[PDB]
């Protein structure tokens, strides 16, 4: 993360959908950062768990992604990610990310979409 | 697969295969490891697997295989030993003894297979518990004799003896009957003279050895129970406190032994014995000082370095010094020649108290509490410790943990922010630290003030300035409130506040300002006596807190709200009166500007603010004036409410706005907050909103139902429906809160109850399970608790509406609808207490469900439910007994007496409800005593089942013997008869009755329990 | 590599498996499914002294599901003893677990953990928890649910095992993630998968995060 600019940082709880069960499972709580690589100009989400500092999200903010609401929340987004490497080899997930307030959630979407435009350049 | 071969007992056991399965489990990974685990458990659990143990021990090349063989034998010995033919018992004893001898006589095996030899030793001890001394009388003499033939065997014998002592004295209470425990304790006691002789000889003849260490480990266990003469009438104390403190390998265990020596029961008025107690302490401290470290050593640094066993040693030293001194420091306080020893031991404790290790600090702090609490009372003692206490003041003042009130903390990036969560695990630590510092302040108020005031001078002039240093000092200053006289305190507090304000002027930037603000808020909130005597100051503090309610720093803002209510809780009188030179009581000033003051607060903070105002208003005892203040306080929520009631009555659709739902919730929450502090005084405000609030409850209930109908059960998860249910929950909370505090119960019944029941009961009954609020049950519990005796028909209505439908939600498993489960049994409990007649009015089928529900509660492992179930059962039995010889009571006993007896026995004996033992025993004793005292007026048996004249006593014994015979078929008839005879005889003596139950619970876990155990007395 | 066998013991229902799962995946399992014998999971932490791997043997606390019992402890290099601060019997049993453990593992670092401190009605008072003192166990209040002190048992054990009192957890290096597109053929099933995810409510919507 030495070669990266922090465009945005927000406290968040990340979930992944377990389709075999039929439930959301927490993956981590901590600072979710949008990081722009200064050499390549590509923007990624990188999120680490509090205390252990383990990566729970590491993926490019792909222009193809779309943030959708969850039925139970006015302060969360759900989206399909096709290449997250937090746990090792690239893997597809359906993520949900929840924030401390609706205001933070709405700011995340705005920043997410700005980052998508950067990645289109 | 191939590994499963060992499970086929129709073929010879392939020991090589077993060793492979075992190796795969312990040393493998993933799927293969998991499969091997499953196979080994199945192998171990085969009731014939013990028959393979000998073969495994002889032919296996895997020590873990042999360990598992021994575990199989352990299970057999502990549960089925007396089921075996006698030759199998002899054979097993012989090959266990022989394996132990064989492994001890081979030096390489003795060195490298400690785990296996220890397991073998424990397995031997299990056999001793069954066989010794009655069928193994020479075990101890032969062990003692064998000790001289081999140093390995001697060492191993010390391990066997340690384990035997543990199993007999330390761990027998749960595992043996009272009678068997006494037998084994008496047996060990009778042969201990010869055991000690061996131990002492070994200790005399060696200095530092694995044999010496094992011997000392055994001694540690003996010290739990042996007579003090073995320690004081031999030379053993000299050896422990000199020789064995010098070598580090024996030092650790010797120190632990000396700690337990300090706990021996010892004659109180024997000068010789006192001299010996002083001498071993003197010797031990001399050895520490010469062989380990001098009194000046930096133990904080040593501990932090964490070399070898230093942390454990310093822990054990703290335990030794605190244990000994708490009991014996008086022995060292009067003789001038012992003063240096006394003060040196305490100086080591001072050094230990500087170590950074919270759990060790709690241990030393407990000691300091013991000391300072004694010095506070005992004439002529505090002067002895004046230098120790002065050092301790510095230690505590420098290591004060953050109080729960201080809501700011430094993050990893060096910024001062609001805490993420409460530091719950330092609550007790802070209280303990405060306790000690308060005593220390009392012991020398001049020293304490001088230390604090000079430390503050060093913060101001910058020499010692740091957040850490100003914080710990400020926390210390706040923590000693109450120690000084009002007059002395007045001067102290003035000096402190002037200096904190000076410090603030000098320190710039939001981080610095947040730290110093937090410290000033903490201190001022801790000195309400000062605030009460200084109105201009108090007024100015409050105005400053209002300024902080507009802080962008959320930690300072939140702390200002908490500090406001903390001050108001203690100083409220001064806000309600008109102070000299003020134009109005300050409560008027607060209320008039409440919109501006609270504009930047979050809703819950606004509610706290209103709650504080309520505290002040309840100081006004003139009713007209108090009601006027309440009306003034509630002006803004009432005006918002009035406009919403106008709109919502016009349009049920306008309530569908999420913004409006949030507004309503916050209005009701504001009412809850004020009602919480005003209680009975809140009634006029409740009356203003009551009828429209219940109409709103109905309207919101209709919206919730419509949404579930249109969208499915998933609607209950949506923000909109959760918001609507919040309105219902807060309305219920408001009514519960008021009724819980109401003083006019006639008005509660005549005005509040009928409309409440009308609004909430049918709605609860007629919603689907997932839309029912457990808060309804909670509200009804309080209604019944406070006015149940006045509303018999209302209580019947409550049961009709909530009983069967709630029971059906919670009677399919123990986990679904956890809040309903808990509130349901609280409700049944209070109805059974306050309005039992409601249960008498139930149709018989519903009364049967009530009994079913009670027994269902028994079977919960959740304590909130289980405890209430057992209490309802006991209360119900009492309620029935109070009715006397009447048809309802007679029918109750005929229908349900044996149901309660059998269900109580079931949870007593299933090993899954151990938490409820005491209350289960109480219930069973009540039931048995009903028959013992002939309080049941009709036969419990149907006629022709037994001869016509047969007593309920005879029938109860017959019923119970048959029940136990069928439920526990491995018990003998005499075990059952003897148990029941004792239990029934003991049904007026709870402690003895419980002992008999515990003995039964032991015997059911094994075969061949002695029926004479139930004669224990 | 640098890997240590850790055995986790304590009464049934105390939160042993939930605690491990939290560390393994980040999740909080609300259901109580009793462990059968033992479950073994590797668990890696990144430290300033390099990675440390714990092979966590999460044992069954229910007597009826105990399996090999003390057989699981053989060659353990460290341990956690768990109880539940809302259940007094679980603290009463701590000396029994400790006894069985140290008979097999005579000189290992052991942390005692009082779990479920998130629950309002605490029953084992802080002042009562003193068993660890004479046995030289570290002690922490923890909650697997709130994550209160959740990292502390592993940090302390790592420090003891590596022999470095200043060891700290450090941020694992974060490799640049790949650029990928969804393949068109899958897009139809992704629509279905996302609909199910969107219409399954997130748990604990009243929590701060
Ligand atoms: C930073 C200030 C800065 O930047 O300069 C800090 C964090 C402040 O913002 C916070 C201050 C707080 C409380 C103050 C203590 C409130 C001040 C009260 C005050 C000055 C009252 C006056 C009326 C006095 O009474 C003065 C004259 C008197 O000297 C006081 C200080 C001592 C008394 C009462 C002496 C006596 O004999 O009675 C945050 C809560
Ligand atoms: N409130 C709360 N619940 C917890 C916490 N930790 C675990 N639980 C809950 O406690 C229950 C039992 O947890 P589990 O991990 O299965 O316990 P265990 O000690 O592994 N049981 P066993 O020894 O039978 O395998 C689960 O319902 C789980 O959600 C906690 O910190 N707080
Ligand atoms: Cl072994
Ligand atoms: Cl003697
Ligand atoms: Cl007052
Ligand atoms: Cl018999
Ligand atoms: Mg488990």
């Amino acid at each position: 993360e030495e070669d990266e600019e922090v465009l945005y940082k927000v406290r968040a709880k990340l979930f992944r959908f377990d389709k075999d069960a039929k439930e959301w499972k927490e993956r981590g709580t901590g600072d979710c950062k949008f990081l722009k690589n200064k050499k390549t100009n590509k923007v990624r989400i990188l999120m680490r768990r509090d205390k252990t500092l383990k990566i729970c999200a590491n993926h490019i903010i792909a222009p193809e992604y779309t943030l959708k609401p969850n039925v139970g929340s006015d302060r969360s987004w759900v989206y399909a990610c096709t290449a997250d490497i937090a746990e090792g080899e690239a893997e597809a997930f359906t993520f949900a990310i929840r924030f401390g307030s609706k205001e933070n959630a709405d700011k995340f979407k705005e920043e997410f979409e700005k980052a998508q435009e950067i990645n289109k350049k | 697969g191939a590994m499963e071969g060992i499970l086929d007992f129709s073929n010879d056991l392939d020991i090589a295969l077993l060793d492979q399965v075992v190796s795969t489990f312990y040393q493998g990974s993933g799927v293969q490891q998991k499969q091997a685990q499953e196979i080994l458990t199945k192998f171990q659990d085969n009731p014939d697997a013990w028959q393979k143990a000998d073969q495994i021990l002889q032919f296996s090349t895997n020590p873990q295989s042999k360990f598992i063989a021994l575990s199989i034998l352990d299970k057999l010995i502990t549960r089925k030993w007396k089921l075996l033919p006698n030759d199998h018992r002899i054979g097993i004893r012989n090959f266990v003894v022989g394996m132990i001898i064989s492994m001890c006589q081979d030096d390489e095996v003795f060195k490298t297979q400690k785990n296996l030899i220890n397991k073998s030793d424990l397995t031997l001890v299990q056999i001793l518990k069954q066989e010794w001394p009655q069928n193994w009388p020479e075990f101890i003499p032969e062990l003692i004799g064998s000790s001289s033939s081999s140093v390995n065997v001697c060492e191993n014998n010390m391990i066997v003896l340690k384990l035997l002592s543990e199993e007999v004295f330390d761990f027998s209470a749960e595992q043996m009957t009272q009678a068997k425990a006494l037998h084994l304790k008496n047996s060990m006691s009778k042969e201990f003279e010869q055991i000690f002789k061996l131990c002492f000889q070994v200790l005399e003849q060696g200095a530092s050895s694995s044999l010496i260490v094992a011997t000392l480990e055994s001694l540690l266990r003996y010290l739990h129970w042996i007579p003090y003469r073995y320690i004081y009438e031999t030379n053993i104390l000299e050896l422990l406190s000199t020789k064995f403190m010098t070598s580090p390998d024996t030092r650790a265990i010797t120190l632990k032994c000396l700690t337990e020596v300090s706990n021996l029961k010892i004659p109180q008025d024997n000068d010789l014995i006192k001299r010996q107690t002083v001498l071993f302490f003197q010797n031990t401290l001399q050895q520490i000082a010469t062989s380990v470290m001098p009194v000046t050593a930096d133990l904080k640094a040593t501990y932090a370095n964490a070399n070898g066993n230093d942390q454990s040693f310093l822990q054990d030293l703290a335990m030794f010094l605190t244990t000994y001194l708490a009991r014996n420091r008086a022995l060292l306080e009067s003789d001038e020649s012992l003063r240096e020893l006394l003060l040196n031991a305490h100086q080591y404790l001072i050094q230990l108290s500087k170590i950074e290790e919270r759990e060790l600090f709690k241990t030393t702090l407990d000691y300091w509490h013991n000391l300072v609490a004694d010095l506070f009372y005992e004439p002529l003692k505090k002067h002895i410790y004046e230098e120790i206490c002065s050092q301790l003041r510095l230690v505590i003042i420098e290591n004060m943990v953050r109080p729960e009130e201080v809501l700011v903390v430094e993050n990893d990036e060096g910024e001062i922010v609001r805490e993420f969560v409460k530091e719950s695990d330092t609550i007790q630590l802070y209280k303990s630290e405060r306790e000690v510092l308060v005593y220390l302040t009392h012991l020398n108020v001049i020293d304490t003030e001088e230390i604090m005031i000079s430390k503050l001078a060093r913060q101001i002039d910058g020499s010692e300035w740091s957040w850490h240093n100003i914080n710990t000092l400020s926390w210390a200053i706040g923590s000693i409130s109450g120690t000084m006289s009002e007059d002395t305190e007045k001067r102290f507090v003035v000096t402190v506040i002037k200096d904190l304000l000076d410090l603030c002027v000098k320190k710039r930037g939001k981080d610095n300002k947040a730290v110093v603000a937090s410290d000033i808020m903490y201190v001022v909130g801790q000195y309400p006596r000062f605030l009460k005597a200084h109105w201009n100051f108090l007024r100015t503090v409050i105005l400053k807190l209002f300024e902080f309610m507009h802080e962008t720093h959320e930690g300072v803002q939140d702390m200002a709200c908490d500090t406001f209510i903390k001050i108001v809780q203690k100083c409220k009188y001064h806000f309600v009166i008109q102070q000299p030179r003020e134009s109005e009581p300050f409560i008027q000033t607060i209320i008039r500007d409440i919109q501006k003051t609270t504009a930047d607060l979050q809703p819950q903070q606004v509610h706290t603010f209103y709650k504080a105002c309520g505290i002040i208003i309840s100081e006004e005892r003139s009713v007209a004036e108090r009601n006027r203040l309440l009306s003034d306080l509630m002006q803004l929520p009432n005006m918002a409410w009035d406009t919403i009631v106008e709109q919502s009555t016009a349009n049920p659709t306008l309530l569908l706005d999420s913004e409006t739902v949030k507004i309503i919730a916050n209005i009701i929450k504001t009412n809850v907050a004020v009602c919480t502090s005003m209680g009975a005084d809140f009634y006029p405000q409740l009356g203003h909103i009551y009828y429209n609030m219940l109409q709103l409850y109905r309207a919101v209930s209709s919206m919730i139902s419509a949404q579930v109908a249109a969208e499915g059960l998933i609607a209950t998860k949506t923000p909109k429906v959760r918001g609507l249910r919040t309105i219902k929950k807060e309305i219920l909370k408001l009514v519960e809160t008021y009724i819980s505090k109401a003083r006019n119960l006639d008005d509660v019944v005549k005005v509040l109850v009928e409309p409440l029941l009308n609004a909430v009961l049918e709605d609860y009954m007629n919603n689907v399970p997932d839309a029912r609020d457990a808060e309804v049950l909670n509200c009804m519990t309080t209604v019944v608790e406070k006015v149940g005796h006045m509303i018999p028909q209302g209580v019947i209505l409550i049961l009709q509406s909530v009983f069967e439908c709630t029971l059906d939600m919670i009677n399919k498993d123990f986990t679904e609808y956890p809040e309903h489960r808990v509130e349901f049994y609280k409700l049944l409990k209070v109805i059974n207490e306050k309005s039992f007649a409601a249960f008498l009015e139930l149709p018989p089928a519903a009364f049967k469900l009530f009994v079913d529900a009670i027994c269902w509660a028994f079977k919960h492992n959740n304590r909130d439910v289980e405890v209430n179930g057992l209490q309802i059962a006991l209360d119900l039995v009492k309620n029935i007994e109070r009715m006397g010889n009447v048809p309802f009571a007679n029918e109750f006993h005929k229908n349900y007496f044996f149901i309660f007896v059998s269900e109580t026995f079931f949870v007593l004996t299933d090993s899954d409800h151990k938490s409820g033992f005491s209350k289960q025993a109480l219930l069973l004793m009540k039931l048995i005593s009903l028959v013992y005292d002939n309080k049941i007026s009709v036969p419990l048996y149907q006629e022709a089942e037994v001869p016509q004249g047969t007593s309920n006593q005879v029938y109860l014994s017959q019923y119970l013997a048959n029940m136990l015979s069928n439920a526990f078929p491995h018990l003998t008839s005499e075990q059952i008869a003897s148990f029941l005879s004792a239990l029934t005889k003991q049904c007026k003596d709870l402690v003895v009755f419980k002992g008999t139950l515990r003995d039964f619970l032991v015997q059911i876990k094994e075969v061949g329990g002695d029926p004479t155990d139930y004669l224990f007395a | 590599q640098v890997q240590f066998k850790l055995v986790l013991v304590g009464d049934g229902g105390t939160g042993k498996t939930t605690f491990v799962k939290r560390h393994l995946t980040g999740e909080f399992e609300k259901k109580y499914v009793a462990t059968l014998g033992v479950e073994v999971h590797p668990l890696v932490f990144h430290t300033n002294r390099g990675p440390i791997k714990f092979n966590v043997w999460d044992t069954a606390g229910q007597e009826k599901f105990g399996g090999l019992r003390d057989g699981y402890y053989i060659q353990a290099q460290c341990a956690i003893i768990m109880f539940d601060v809302t259940s007094r019997v679980t603290y009463k049993n701590v000396p029994n677990w400790h006894r069985d453990l140290v008979r097999v593992c005579e000189n290992i670092p052991i942390v005692l953990c009082g779990n479920k401190v998130d629950i309002k009605d605490r029953k084992v008072k802080a002042k009562s928890i003193v068993f660890h003192r004479k046995k030289n166990l570290q002690y922490y209040d923890i909650s697997a649910k709130s994550n209160y002190n959740f990292e502390k048992p592993f940090l302390w054990l790592a420090r003891k095992l590596i022999g470095d009192p200043n060891l700290e957890f450090v941020a694992m290096p974060a490799l640049a993630p790949p650029e990928v597109v969804m393949d068109p053929a899958l897009a139809a099933q992704y629509e279905h998968d996302l609909e199910v995810a969107q219409t399954t409510a997130l748990p604990d919507e009243d929590d701060d995060l």
